[PDB]
């Protein structure tokens, strides 16, 4: 899936060429970025329960109809609340994978491909996930390159959901 | 294909888990050793032609039957195909060093090479030997102390060796 | 592929014969019942999305490990593919009802599917269960007395069931 | 082979679509037609001997050189007359199949594909078959929708032979 | 594909040898007989349609079940396919004569043919009889003394026969 | 490989046609040529030691650095001289195959495909081989059609090395 390292090799492979200074520079930028990626992943991981239940609560508060309307797609039963917290958990965990990879690869592969189809078939509102994501962004407390990279993936998903 | 990072990611996603500290720390060390990885790639690449040419020549020297008329490397078309496969394998080995994972080399180069060779009557044992020669040359080039900040490249050299070993075993 | 008419034609041509009166009259009876065939197709088609979605939901509720991390329906790409398969199978089932012959379904859909699934590690037995769930849903919709001229649809419902059964048996 | 039902499904299948009112109307069309098609198939089968022998004889009168000239392609011998009657029977039978199917499909599959090649290689005059088909058209005695559908197939073959 | 000349070249190259004097003399004798080879190809070509049609007609007379409804040659599509097959084999036989080597016929026509026939249920023994009838017709045409400079064509006729017999065996 | 006979059949085959007067004319042209082509192949073969030894010595004389400069690509050792005489023999032998074939096919297949790559990888100068081929052209002692056909193969190689 898409990361600086796999993209550089795919380019060289498709040209039948050895790696050159161009791809070496890609590797340099990857390794400049990676420590803050790993640290961002580590922090989000350690703060998972707070972030997921916080995000869940921000969706339910933004859209109170979701906890009070009967339906398979709604969070009006314990089952539905559990489905929703699970889902938010998936978004967050797969964001950490993007930070680990240094690319959208894990997102594209595990979450984004098929997302529209899923949201449509199960009647899940994109705006619910947008809200959960805005909460994670507002509340992860990351700084510097960690922030910047983590927010690029979060906004990547908000963009994909609108 | 995977790189070292997406490989570990795949292992964690299959269990529905965040990377563990052991996993994160292992990737941290890899990152910390990155300049060495880049130097390893650059050095093999910079010497590609002479690694292929010299291993090929030594191969034909030890195995004159390959170049005798009716030999598998006899005629310029077959000699060219042979030199080309040498370069292909070296190329894919450098990709594996670059991504830190064998998958580019296994999935795109080695998989189904044995069967390819069997059908054509390419002698795989001789290919393997050519690869081993390239390995020895590549290792000496990467380990060379001249013109480089000094330090310990034994991990990257060991990883490099392991990819050459995969290439030789895939056809042997 | 064949429709019900060309299927009988194929049998006759191989024997060098006109259709018998008996064969012509069997086709007449099929034609006289055509409106029920058309209603069957329309009824499933009008409900296709909910038939697929409800069956899928019921499948995952009884086999949660399909959607747990590492499960074959986990990740949205795998889920969307699974949902698509259910929709495809239902689609081809309606084509068999429409033409009055299994060949569209067997030749264009089920042929080679067992192998496809085995190669991908898709659990064919779980697909079959998904199909049986759609079967029961679809049969109940076609069977429903509300909103249609009353009469006996037992033959066409049984023929419908036979197409679903072929689908379930082909994927396992 | 080509029938209303197979054509409708091939269209839908090619579009990756469920059948819709368009194809249901195809089927309504098929079922309005089919009773008169099946009646026509029955009538032509019951009258096959007379139609075939009558057709053979009409060819022999229009083209008397075919029964007086020696040669593998002609009907100057008992064997030749028998190949001729057999061929006309094939035309007639396969027309009844088109009426059963409600389409040219059986004609297309069993008779028309390779027709020019066979007429050419075996030196059979297309005008011979034309005459035989004109005779069946003029003598089948069918009326209304039976006549119209059956004549469409006979003319289809006449057009293919000219 | 090889012609007679490049066939001998291939052998020589694999041994890294010039053609010997005798090898060259053999090719010299084929050259000196070249007009007879050309007449052989032209004669068969000139009579190709009737060689095919007469063989086919006799085959179907001897094997009425091929053309009875349900038979392998029944329906214009199948009859057309059958005639075409006979023409293709004759065509490739003439190419083999023209080139003085079987390879064109083996590589482009005969390889896979048995297997194709088995997949479709074409009766190979029947095709082989059809080929043998074309062989007999073609040999008589080639051997005819009328309207040609007189001489001895037994060697080219025997070579011609051998290509037909090869073709017949590949399917029988 | 490319000879009048294979080219003619491939042309016919690609068009799905029987051979016609066009291809028989190709055959007549082939058989007109082959007597002198076969004779030339026989002479070159019988003269091979003389030609190959003379060609090598011509090269060493034209390019004395090849016998005095140490290097894997040079003829400064017995092994190097042996490689060189071997290569020249290959060129001569394969020229005889083109005379045998009546076309460039043996040259194209056994020697020319991959030629540039070999000369590049092993640092062999095209001009060395040009000189060897020039010596062969000057000293083969052929005349007439034998000479002309042989010279076309020698010149075809010189062209490919330039
Ligand atoms: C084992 C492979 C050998 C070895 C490697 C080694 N390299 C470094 C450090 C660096 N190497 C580079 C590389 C490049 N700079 C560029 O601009 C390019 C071209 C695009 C290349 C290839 C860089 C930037 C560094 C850092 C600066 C420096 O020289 O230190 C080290 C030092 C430790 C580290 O990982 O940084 C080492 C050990 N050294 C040996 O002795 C082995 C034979
Ligand atoms: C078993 C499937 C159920 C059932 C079917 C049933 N249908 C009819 C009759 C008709 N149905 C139609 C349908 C359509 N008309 C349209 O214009 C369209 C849209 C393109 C459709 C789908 C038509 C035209 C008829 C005929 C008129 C009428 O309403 O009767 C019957 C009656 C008998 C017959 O075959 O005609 C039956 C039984 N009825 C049930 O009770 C089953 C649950
Ligand atoms: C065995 C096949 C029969 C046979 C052949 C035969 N042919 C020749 C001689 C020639 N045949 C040709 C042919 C052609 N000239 C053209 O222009 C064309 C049209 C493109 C053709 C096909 C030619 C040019 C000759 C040479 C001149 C001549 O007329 O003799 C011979 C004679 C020996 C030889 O090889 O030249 C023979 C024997 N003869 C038979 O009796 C066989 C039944
Ligand atoms: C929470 C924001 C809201 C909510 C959630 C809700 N989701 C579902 C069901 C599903 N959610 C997914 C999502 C994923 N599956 C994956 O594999 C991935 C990537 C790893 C994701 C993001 C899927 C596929 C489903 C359907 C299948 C399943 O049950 O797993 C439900 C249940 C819907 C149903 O019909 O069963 C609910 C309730 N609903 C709300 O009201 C919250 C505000
Ligand atoms: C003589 C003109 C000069 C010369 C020769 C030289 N050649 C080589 C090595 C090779 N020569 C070939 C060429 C061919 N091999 C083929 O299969 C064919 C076609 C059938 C040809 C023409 C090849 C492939 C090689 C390399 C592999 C091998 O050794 O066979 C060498 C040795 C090269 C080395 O690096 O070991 C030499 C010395 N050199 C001169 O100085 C002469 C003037
Ligand atoms: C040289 C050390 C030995 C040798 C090699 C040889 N190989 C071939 C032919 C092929 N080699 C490959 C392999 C690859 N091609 C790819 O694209 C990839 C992955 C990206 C690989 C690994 C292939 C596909 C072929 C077959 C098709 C082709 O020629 O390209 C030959 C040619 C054999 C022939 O007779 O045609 C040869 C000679 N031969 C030796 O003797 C050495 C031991
Ligand atoms: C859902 C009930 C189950 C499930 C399904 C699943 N299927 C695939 C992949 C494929 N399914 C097909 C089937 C078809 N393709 C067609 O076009 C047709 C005929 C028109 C059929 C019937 C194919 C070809 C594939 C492979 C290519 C593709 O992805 O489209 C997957 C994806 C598997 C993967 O790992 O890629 C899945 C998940 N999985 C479950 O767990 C349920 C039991
Ligand atoms: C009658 C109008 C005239 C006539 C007929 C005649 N036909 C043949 C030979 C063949 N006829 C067919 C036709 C078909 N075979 C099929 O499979 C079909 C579709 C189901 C058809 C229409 C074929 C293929 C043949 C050749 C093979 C065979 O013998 O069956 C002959 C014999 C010709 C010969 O050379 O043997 C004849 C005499 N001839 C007349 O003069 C009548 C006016
Ligand atoms: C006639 C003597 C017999 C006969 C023949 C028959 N053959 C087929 C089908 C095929 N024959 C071929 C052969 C080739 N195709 C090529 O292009 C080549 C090389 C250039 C050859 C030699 C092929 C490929 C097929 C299948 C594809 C096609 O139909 O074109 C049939 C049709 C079988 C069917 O069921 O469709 C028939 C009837 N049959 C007899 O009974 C005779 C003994």
């Amino acid at each position: 899936s898409k990361t600086p390292l796999t993209e550089a090799v795919a380019a060289a492979d498709s040209q039948g060429r050895f790696l050159s200074s161009t791809e070496l520079q890609v590797a340099f930028g990857r390794f400049r970025q990676a420590a803050s990626g790993l640290a961002a992943a580590k922090a989000l991981a350690n703060n998972a329960d707070s972030l997921v239940n916080g995000a869940a609560n921000a969706v339910y508060s933004k859209f109170p109809y979701t906890t009070s309307t009967p339906g398979n797609n709604f969070a009006s039963t314990p089952e539905g609340k559990a489905k929703c917290a699970r889902d938010i958990g998936y978004y967050l965990r797969i964001v950490t994978y993007a930070l680990v990879a240094g690319g959208t690869g894990p997102i594209d592969e595990y979450l984004l491909a098929g997302l529209d189809e899923i949201n449509k078939t199960f009647d899940l509102a994109p705006s619910w996930y947008v809200e959960a994501l805005k909460y994670i962004k507002a509340n992860h407390g990351l700084s510097g390159d960690s922030r910047d990279e983590a927010n690029s993936y979060i906004d990547y998903l908000i963009n994909a959901l609108s | 294909t995977f790189d070292a990072f997406t490989k570990v990611v795949a292992q964690a996603d299959a269990r529905g888990e965040f990377l563990s500290d052991a996993q994160l720390d292992a990737l941290s060390r890899l990152v910390a050793e990155g300049n060495k990885r880049i130097d390893t790639v650059n050095r093999i690449t910079g010497n590609a032609s002479s690694i292929v040419a010299n291993a090929a020549r030594a191969l034909f020297a030890e195995q004159p039957s390959l170049i005798a008329p009716g030999g598998n490397a006899y005629t310029n078309r077959r000699m060219a195909a042979c030199l080309r496969d040498m370069e292909i394998i070296l190329r894919y080995v450098t990709y594996a060093v670059f991504t830190g994972d064998a998958s580019i080399l296994d999935d795109r180069c080695l998989n189904g090479l044995r069967e390819t060779y069997l059908a054509l009557g390419v002698p795989g044992a001789s290919v393997a030997e050519g690869v081993r020669k390239m390995k020895d040359a590549a290792v000496a080039i990467v380990s060379d102390r001249n013109g480089i900040t000094q330090g310990d490249c034994s991990a990257i050299i060991s990883e490099l060796g392991s990819y050459f070993d995969k290439a030789a075993a895939a056809v042997a």
